[PDB]
């Protein structure tokens, strides 16, 4: 009950579907920038901050 | 010479409260503020007691 014509058809459907997949997962966070976060690598100097203005 | 013997004599009572000093010394260089230090610098180099500025 399945022609062997309508198999490109499924493939179809499940590439738009995988491809639905990996435009999302071809994206990946960076790295974090948010001082807040690093605030305390700077904490630990060896030598106090020195607030230059 | 004499001034070796000095030396041997007074190496014990001088050597009591080096620790203590050092220690102090190394503790303010470590947690003070660099900016008061280099003001203590400055301050010596203009011939004054920057200790007697800091009380007054
Ligand atoms: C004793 C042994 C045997 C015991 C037997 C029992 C009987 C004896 C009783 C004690 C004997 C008396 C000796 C005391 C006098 C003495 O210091 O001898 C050395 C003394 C120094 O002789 P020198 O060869 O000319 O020394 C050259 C340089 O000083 C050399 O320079 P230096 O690099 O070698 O350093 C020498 C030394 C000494 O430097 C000196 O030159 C000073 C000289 C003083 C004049 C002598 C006064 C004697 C008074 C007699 C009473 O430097 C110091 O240690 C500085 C001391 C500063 C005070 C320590 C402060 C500690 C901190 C406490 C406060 C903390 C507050 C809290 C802070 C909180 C912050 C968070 O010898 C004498 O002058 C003969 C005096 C008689």
């Amino acid at each position: 009950d399945v022609p062997i014509e309508k198999i490109p058809e499924h493939a179809n459907v499940l590439l738009k579907k995988i491809d639905a997949c990996l435009e999302i997962l071809s994206k990946d966070i960076g790295e974090v920038t948010d001082a807040e976060a690093h605030e305390m690598y700077f904490e630990t100097s060896k030598f106090q901050i020195l607030h230059i203005y | 010479s004499l001034a070796k013997v000095w030396m041997y004599a007074s190496w014990i009572p001088r050597g009591i409260p080096k620790a203590m000093a050092n220690e102090l010394s190394s503790a303010a260089a470590a947690l003070a503020h660099p900016e008061a230090i280099a003001r203590v610098a400055q301050l010596e180099s203009q011939g004054k007691n920057p200790y007697r500025v800091a009380r007054a």
